[PDB]
């Protein structure tokens, strides 16, 4: 789930900054 | 206008001459050939882009650090990588500035990494630079749809 998990942190990280 | 292509590579470009020895590594000096990359790295959009990514860099120092270290020492094909995360945050969810800045100061991050490390394989700063390069092609219509690059940081 390694490729899931990096989008999913940047996602958030993403979603943070709105 | 500039293509999402040409703006992450300026700004691989710049970060580049205000790190380490301020040397170019030759995968990107190539690719700034090959693209052909128009846009200045010394450009005032690059500068403003430059100071905010490293800003959100800093923010999320050991989340980057983390998931970049997990991501080149477990792929087998970066390049082929690059494309599939952004596909999760990008097709498989809605685009937004908070997104696509993340992402491309994620994408910086890669780059100064890799080309800050001189036991870095060629090949590897070589498939990374052009997974970066492509998979960031895909924000070209949202980012348009929002007026451009140098709109997206300057007005507000």
């Amino acid at each position: 789930d390694i490729i899931r998990n990096i989008a999913r942190h940047l996602a958030q990280v993403g979603d943070s900054m709105d | 206008a500039y293509s999402t292509r040409e703006i992450l590579l300026a700004l691989c470009i710049r970060d580049s001459r205000v790190h380490g020895n301020g040397t170019l590594h030759p995968v990107l000096e190539l690719a700034a050939r090959e693209t052909p990359l128009r846009l200045s790295p010394e450009d005032t959009v690059v500068l403003r882009y430059h100071v905010l990514l490293e800003e959100i860099i800093e923010r999320n120092s050991e989340t980057f650090t983390e998931t970049w270290n997990r991501f080149i020492t477990h792929t087998e094909h970066v390049d082929l990588d690059f494309n599939s995360v952004f596909l999760e945050i990008f097709h498989r969810g809605d685009p937004s500035l908070g997104r696509a800045l993340a992402w491309m100061a994620w994408c910086m991050h890669a780059c100064r990494t890799l080309c800050c490390n001189q036991s870095t394989p060629y090949y590897v700063v070589d498939l990374s630079v052009r997974g970066m390069l492509e998979a960031s092609e895909g924000l070209d219509g949202w980012i348009h749809q929002q007026g451009g690059w140098s709109t997206l940081i300057e007005d507000n």
